[PDB]
């Protein structure tokens, strides 16, 4: 129990309750060192360099500095650092956005309520939220503008739903209305613990004497918003992380890629290729100096021991072989990652321009993830709906009307009975002139619209009336009544009145009675008084419960409106039925006290009252039927079509009611109407299991079609799947939801849209998307591998706690297909063509070991060893990773099968990897036998007889290994910018500038005194030019030849389509 | 529009580029054109490395194998000569002892042709690891620069010919105490109506180590000699017993360390004048045991090229290359039309 005084701060801050700040950042001041070195060392390169240079600290072991690994080292995981602190601060500086917003706090001291900032709110506070504000807590309103003290708040960013909750304050505490007299009232509220359960609060409020009870009635969450109502009075009763709402979402976790698990099992097997050439060095150190001790005593060699001497140079070969895995890699890919994310973010074509956001990729590290998505776990309200209805179509008197016609069907074929669509101006000129038999029916009608609601009006100052309804498809209808020319004005007490802008006369309705909605009726029935002293009876509902109730010898036209109801129902559209009759006076003095016989059972009200009404809803005259359609987003359907192309299978889950998520799905075609959809609703554990059993008993009773896998569908209720998430239920469930090829959930609590994607990634080896506004969907955002949110609208909890915020949902097919394939390809080719130069240089200090008797001497001076990876190949890398395009734009968005490449791992895996190692051996082969070759005893150079030493042909080995892996990446390349023709020719015109001014600057500052006489005997000499020339174009014209090969005689699919893009 | 990304072509990723394609009207005019490039470049330096011709004589096992009272004649795996003429005479030794245990060994070979260019003498050392990781770095730089480095700021890596008796080895290290000592007479001695053809001890080296190898600054009372040259100073330093490695040319051919176990060092030369055609002799005084190091010392007589000798490595990888480029210029042609 939260026990909460009411006014005093002092007291309630003795149980150090939590603040109101909302954090979505990864670290901390307090755990920003445990958490930066576990994501660190858990890849496996840096586990690597922190053993090699553990070796360099056991004294005699190699005679380059202690501090050569272990400073690189450092500077690796400064640069990884400062990354995570550029974002880290991004996302701090989007939670000040939430925390400084404005909160009107009370004061005891000033007896007034003072402006502050959201963060100064603590448990116990009186706050004053005003209009069409969200809420900033989870507070209990005491009292509102509203007489009685109700209020509306819209619940579309904890739930999925769009309607109105009516929450209303106590009547013993709804008397503090003025802000003068809060200040007179004592108590504790005896509230409960925190929870995730939405609808469901418990506590006892005592004021000054006895207590009061509470409910979820007059408990308002968080991501609220209070709307058609001045103000409202409440006592902040949970705050923080400690809401219902946010309770369960956490600072963002760790999340590696399927490309970075890859590099782990990369260096797994250049670890063990590097275990084998140490052994083997090691082995043939302690056979050549033991089997040749006599022909060796020029070293003057100490020979302790066979096994001492084994253990001495066992690291000694680690040491100068450890450069075969990159150091420089790991902080080129942590910068391509983080460059490719501001190039994703600054695109025009994911810029929203309407709310003015564009894209921001949050996390940097999991752009590639973006490149092989199998799933996409969407949501409903928000992210595919625009939260706004609208009055579509009306059927009347077998007629059907729709102002935009579209052209498929503007043709009413008079197949008999009418079927098609006219304009809503012939609607009205079938009301205008008293001859046809139709225009005593349209105004019934047409009335209906405007007077059969529960809407009450308000006015501005510019004239145009605002609606609040409780429901927003009752305020589409008194909108589309408006716009046809029934106009909905004043509402006073026990009257309704109508401005009519046919004739243009103010008309008045006197309303006798109207029974409430209730989800078991579904119906909506309201008895009016006319002008004419007449009484007629207006009703609303769904088709399956008034069509039985009518007098089908009275009206005509049933037959038409029931197949009207049948296309609407083909698009998804929300229908309501419209039926008529006019009673008498006689029968409605007794039906008053039918309707006082319900006022006479105050214990019973759900039972009597409205089944009362039905007494007079025994038999109805048919007007017609209406059609409400719940808007999409732009270009909704046309990404749902385009990603099922790409064999990404589309589910959603929403926290919506079941039968609004299958009319969402039916107009944005996620179902097609000859589609067999599976709906699973049961109620208990073992009902979800035979439900499960016969759906899975009658799918392999049958051969499957390769046209009914796709017209096979499956719906769960919240409630099956609260069971078949179960560990015994959990593959019955995970088998028939990959048959079928779209997946709705609905009545899906927060967690429960977390539990369905941790279920599929534990049993798949799949990559899981997930897409949502709101904070109903935050865990679902962060329990998947890449977490979109929806940003531009208020409540934003899912776009400030996402990876990937976008505008709107239709962004998402440009940032999968182009941004999400090319950024796969871009990170693997430039991650293995980094694994492939690291070793076609440094494998000719293995090569070596047989010809120096295997002591381990290296053949270029280290610092110009360290120039590698720093200098003159360190550009190709960034260019693949940044700016390949391998197959272009228009191009990927016209062929959405190109999405399964990087779907099935076709750039990027072991395999793959084995072929640039092996290319990187053979590479370094053609360097080494063919220098040794042409520098046969020294013996090469044209300079009165002066020869060239070890220095003046370890440049040579140097150079043409530098060639050869620019001449590499030259064929890598698909395209070339002129940002490609400074990296790959501009790094090797770098280099052959830079050698003679650093050769002929440093060694005379007593730095790489190695380089004395090097350039007269390499620059020099007329072998060196000779050299350069043939040596590369050996190594390179297997490479050359297999390209030709490849693409003409056995082309892949995107061979062809890059054929495609350089001819068309 | 506060918050919208530029418009520009950096920013939206369609920047100016051309795209490649291997299309046969490509690769195949590249093959053919790089096969009627290497192969100029190929037999060009094959005719430049058939036009070097040498001489070499393993003068190894001179010790017990040769004669000394008469010339006779080396074995055939000893020898190997490429001229442009025939030689008639094969090459003959003799072993010749002094007064006091030190043996000569004097080849005497025959030069069949006037060799108008210049005359290069090396010798050339098999299976000695002067690439060595223990032996590369095994010296003091300041010490070959001239000043007088004392004991413990020398360097350590001379690490067991570092300091002997408390004093200073002043050639320190591993690459001095082992230097070849073969003295090669500075003459070409003609035999048999021939003239004599001298050679020179000058300018051997390298230009930038006749100019950091200086006259060093210890007086003599300091220093000691290594352990590998008390034969050639006994009883140590004197004042004008002191080696100044600046004018010697043999130290500095030595110290510059090779990449590979089988090496050449210069040693003589003559630039001015070609030798004519006659029978010669060269005297050799054995101080270098081959037991050492386990090989073949050997006496080397060359000329230079424009790659610098009789290699023809360089050459047959520039025909390896327009070999391959007009292989797959032939079956890439012939699937052109046969199977399209
Ligand atoms: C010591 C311990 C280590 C033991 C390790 C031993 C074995 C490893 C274990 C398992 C290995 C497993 C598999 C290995 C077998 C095959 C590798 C997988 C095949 C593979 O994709 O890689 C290939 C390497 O092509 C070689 O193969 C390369 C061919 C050259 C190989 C020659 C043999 C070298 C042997 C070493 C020589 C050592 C000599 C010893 C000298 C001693 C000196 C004293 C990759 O280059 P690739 O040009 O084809 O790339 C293609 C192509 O270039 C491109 O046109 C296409 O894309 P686009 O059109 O869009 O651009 C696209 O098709 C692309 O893939
Ligand atoms: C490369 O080419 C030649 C190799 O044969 C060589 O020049 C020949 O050798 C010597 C050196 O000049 C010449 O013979 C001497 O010439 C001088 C000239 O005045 C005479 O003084 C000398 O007479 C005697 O020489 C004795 C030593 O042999 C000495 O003890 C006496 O006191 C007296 O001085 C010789 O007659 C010969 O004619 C040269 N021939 C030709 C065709 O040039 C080059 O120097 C050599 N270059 C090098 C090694 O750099
Ligand atoms: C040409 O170069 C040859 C190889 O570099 C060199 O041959 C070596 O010369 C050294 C010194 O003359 C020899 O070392 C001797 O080793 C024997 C053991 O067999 C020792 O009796 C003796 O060392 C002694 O050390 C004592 C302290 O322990 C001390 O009293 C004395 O100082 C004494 O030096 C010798 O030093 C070595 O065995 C030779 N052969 C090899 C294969 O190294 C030639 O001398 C050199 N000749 C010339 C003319 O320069
Ligand atoms: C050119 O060659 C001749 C022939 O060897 C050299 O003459 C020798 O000089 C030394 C030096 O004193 C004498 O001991 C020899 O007796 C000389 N030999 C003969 C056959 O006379 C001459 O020194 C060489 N020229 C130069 C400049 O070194
Ligand atoms: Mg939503």
């Amino acid at each position: 129990p939260r026990v909460i005084h009411i006014n005093d701060s002092l007291a309630n801050s003795s149980f150090g309750y939590s603040d109101n700040h909302i954090s979505t950042t990864k670290y901390n001041f307090a755990t920003f060192l445990p958490k930066f070195l576990f994501q660190e060392f858990s890849k496996y390169a840096n586990l690597f360099f922190l053993c090699t240079s553990a070796i360099q600290q056991v004294p005699h072991v190699s005679p380059t500095n202690r501090y050569t690994t272990i400073g690189t080292l450092l500077v690796v995981l400064i640069v990884s650092a400062m990354k995570e602190c550029i974002e880290d601060i991004k996302r701090a500086n989007s939670d000040k956005e939430l925390n400084n917003s404005t909160a009107e706090i009370f004061s005891e001291a000033h007896d007034d309520f003072v402006e502050k900032r959201w963060i100064d709110i603590r448990v116990g506070d009186i706050i004053r939220v005003k209009s069409e504000e969200p809420i900033p807590a989870d507070t209990i309103i005491l009292s509102s503008s509203e007489p009685e003290g109700l209020c509306y708040i819209e619940t579309a960013n904890l739930d999925g739903e769009t309607n109105l909750k009516i929450k209303q304050s106590r009547v013993e505490t709804a008397k503090f209305i003025d802000v003068k007299t809060l200040k007179n009232m004592n108590g504790k509220v005896v509230s409960e613990q925190p929870n995730s359960s939405l609808y469901t609060y418990e506590g006892t409020m005592t004021l000054n004497d006895r207590q009061i009870p509470l409910s979820p009635d007059q408990m308002i969450l968080r991501g609220a918003t209070l709307r058609n109502t001045a103000w409202i009075f409440g006592l902040v009763i949970f705050t923080g992380h400690e809401t219902k709402l946010l309770r369960n979402a956490t600072a963002t976790p760790i999340k590696r890629t399927a490309v970075e698990k890859i590099i782990n099992r990369q260096i797994i097997a250049l670890f063990t290729v590097l275990i084998v050439l140490i052994l083997i060095s090691s082995i043939g150190n302690v056979i050549m100096s033991t089997a040749d001790a006599k022909h060796l005593s020029y070293l003057y060699l100490e020979g302790t021991n066979k096994a001492g001497l084994f253990f001495k140079d066992f690291l000694t070969f680690w040491i100068l072989f450890s450069n075969l895995v990159p150091i420089s890699l790991f902080v080129t890919v942590e910068l391509i990652k983080y460059y490719q994310a501001f190039m994703i973010g600054s695109d025009l074509d994911l810029y929203y321009e309407k709310t003015d956001t564009p894209t921001v990729v949050r996390t940097s590290s999991l752009v590639e993830e973006l490149g092989q998505i199998e799933y996409i776990f969407s949501d409903k309200t928000g992210t595919l709906t625009r939260n706004i209805m609208e009055f579509k179509s009306c059927s009347i008197a077998g007629h059907c009307y729709i102002d935009k016609i579209p052209e498929d069907k503007t043709a009413t074929v008079e197949d008999g009975i009418e079927v098609g669509y006219r304009k809503f101006d012939d609607l009205k000129k079938k009301l205008n002139d008293p001859s046809d038999e139709d225009s005593p029916i349209i105004n019934d009608f047409l009335t209906l619209l405007a007077t059969c609601h529960t809407v009450i009006p308000e006015f501005q100052s510019d004239g145009s009336i605002k609606y609040q309804a409780a429901s927003p498809d009752e305020g589409a209808l008194v909108q589309g009544g408006a716009d046809l020319g029934y106009k909905f004005i004043i509402r006073k007490p026990n009257s309704v009145t109508v401005l009519l802008e046919e004739t243009g006369e103010e008309k008045e309705y006197q309303l006798l009675n109207i029974c409430e909605f209730n989800s078991t009726r579904k119906r909506m029935s309201a008895i009016f008084r006319f002008p004419d002293g007449s009484i007629k009876l207006f009703c609303k509902g769904a088709d399956t419960v008034i069509l039985e109730r009518l007098d089908d010898e009275a009206n005509q036209y049933v037959e038409a409106t029931m197949r009207h109801l049948e296309d609407y129902a083909s698009e998804g559209l929300r229908t309501l039925c419209l039926a008529m009759r006019d009673i008498s006076e006689g029968e409605y003095e007794e039906w008053n006290s039918i309707y006082n016989e319900a006022a006479t059972t105050l214990d019973n009200r759900a039972e009597k009252l409205d089944e009362a009404a039905n007494l007079i809803e025994k038999n109805l005259i048919l007007i017609g039927a209406t059609a409400i359609e719940d808007k999409l987003q732009d270009g909704v359907p046309e990404t749902i079509h385009t990603l099922q192309e790409a064999g990404i299978k589309i589910w959603v889950l929403t926290g919506d009611r079941q039968e609004t998520a299958i009319n969402i799905g039916m107009s944005c075609r996620l179902l097609s109407e000859d589609m067999n959809l599976l709906i699973i609703n049961e109620e208990t554990r073992d009902d979800t299991e035979r439900n499960l059993l016969e759906k899975i008993n009658a799918l392999n009773e049958h051969q499957l079609s390769t046209h009914d896998m796709n017209t096979l569908a499956l719906v769960i209720d919240g409630k099956s799947l609260g069971f078949a998430l179960e560990p015994e239920l959990e593959d019955y469930l995970l088998t028939v939801a990959k048959l079928c090829k779209a997946v709705i959930c609905c009545r899906v609590s927060p967690l429960q849209k977390a539990l369905v994607v941790k279920m599929v990634k534990r049993k798949s080896s799949s990559l899981l998307l997930a897409i949502g506004d709101g904070a109903n969907d935050v865990s679902m955002i962060q329990a998947a591998h890449v977490g979109v949110g929806i940003s531009g609208m208020e409540g934003m909890q899912a776009a400030r706690s996402a990876d990937i915020a976008v505008g709107q949902f239709k962004f998402l097919k440009k940032l999968l297909l182009v941004h999400g394939s090319w950024s796969y390809q871009r990170i693997s080719v430039a991650i293995l063509y980094s694994f492939y130069k690291n070793t076609a240089l440094y494998m000719t200090q293995f090569w070596y070991v047989f010809a120096n008797a295997f002591s381990g001497q290296s053949i270029m001076e280290s610092w110009t060893m360290s120039f590698y990876n720093l200098f003159f190949t360190v550009w190709p890398p960034f260019v693949i990773g940044v700016f390949d395009q391998f197959v272009s734009s228009r191009l990927l968005e016209r062929y959405p099968q190109l999405y399964k490449l990087g779907q099935k791992g076709q750039f990027f895996s072991v395999y793959i990897f084995w072929g640039w190692i092996i290319n990187g051996f053979f590479h370094s082969a053609i360097v080494f036998i063919g220098t040794i070759l042409i520098y046969r005893y020294g013996f090469a150079l044209n300079m009165h007889g002066e020869l060239a030493d070890h220095w003046s042909w370890g440049v040579t080995v140097y150079t043409t290994s530098v060639i050869i892996v620019l001449g590499k990446a030259a064929l890598v390349t698909n395209q070339w910018t002129k940002f490609t023709l400074i990296a790959i020719p501009g790094s090797l015109l770098f280099w052959l500038i830079f050698f003679p001014i650093y050769a002929s600057i440093f060694p005379h500052a007593n730095i790489s005194r190695e380089y004395y006489g090097v350039v007269k005997h390499t620059y020099g000499s007329g072998v060196f030019w000779l050299t350069l020339i043939v040596l590369p174009i050996f190594a390179l014209v297997r490479d050359f030849l297999w390209k030709y090969y490849k693409r003409m005689y056995e082309p892949e699919t995107y061979h062809v389509i890059q054929e495609m893009q350089k001819y068309n | 529009t506060s918050k919208k990304p530029p418009n520009t072509a950096f920013r939206q990723q369609r920047l100016k580029a051309w795209q490649p394609i291997l299309s046969p009207q490509s690769v195949l005019p590249l093959l053919i054109f790089v096969a009627c490039i290497f192969t100029p470049i190929g037999i060009g330096l094959i005719v430049s490395a058939t036009k070097v011709q040498d001489l070499t004589i393993d003068y190894s096992h001179c010790d017990t194998k040769a004669s000394t009272t008469a010339f006779e004649d080396i074995p055939k795996k000893y020898i190997k000569y490429h001229f442009k003429s025939k030689v008639e005479n094969k090459p003959q030794w003799r072993l010749t002892e002094n007064e006091n245990g030190e043996q000569s060994c004097e080849l005497q070979f025959e030069i069949p042709n006037d060799i108008k260019k210049s005359i290069f003498i090396y010798y050339k050392i098999t299976n000695f690891y002067q690439n060595h990781r223990r032996y590369v770095q095994s010296f003091d730089t300041k010490q070959i620069l001239g000043e007088p480095i004392k004991k413990d700021d020398l360097d350590t890596s001379c690490s067991p010919i570092r300091s002997r008796e408390d004093k200073i080895i002043y050639p320190c290290g591993l690459i001095a105490n082992s230097m070849f000592n073969d003295t090669f007479s500075q003459v070409l001695s003609g035999i048999d109506d021939t003239e004599d053809y001298n050679l020179t001890n000058k300018h051997i080296s390298w230009s930038i180590d006749r100019h950091r190898f200086k006259t060093t600054k210890y007086n003599a009372s300091d220093i000691v000699p290594p352990p590998n040259w008390m034969k050639k100073y006994p009883d140590g330093y004197t004042d004008e017993n002191l080696p100044d490695i600046h004018t010697w040319e043999e130290f500095q051919v030595w110290m510059r360390t090779a990449a590979f176990p089988k090496f050449y060092k210069l040693t003589l030369k003559n630039e001015s004048a070609s030798l004519p055609k006659g029978k010669y002799q060269m005297n050799i005084e054995l101080n270098y045991p081959i037991s050492l190091f386990g090989g073949t010392k050997s006496f080397v007589l060359t000329t230079n090229g424009a790659i610098g000798g009789r290699n023809m490595s360089l050459g047959v990888l520039y025909l390896i290359v327009a070999g391959l480029c007009a292989l797959f210029g032939i079956i890439f042609l012939v699937k052109l039309i046969f199977q399209p």
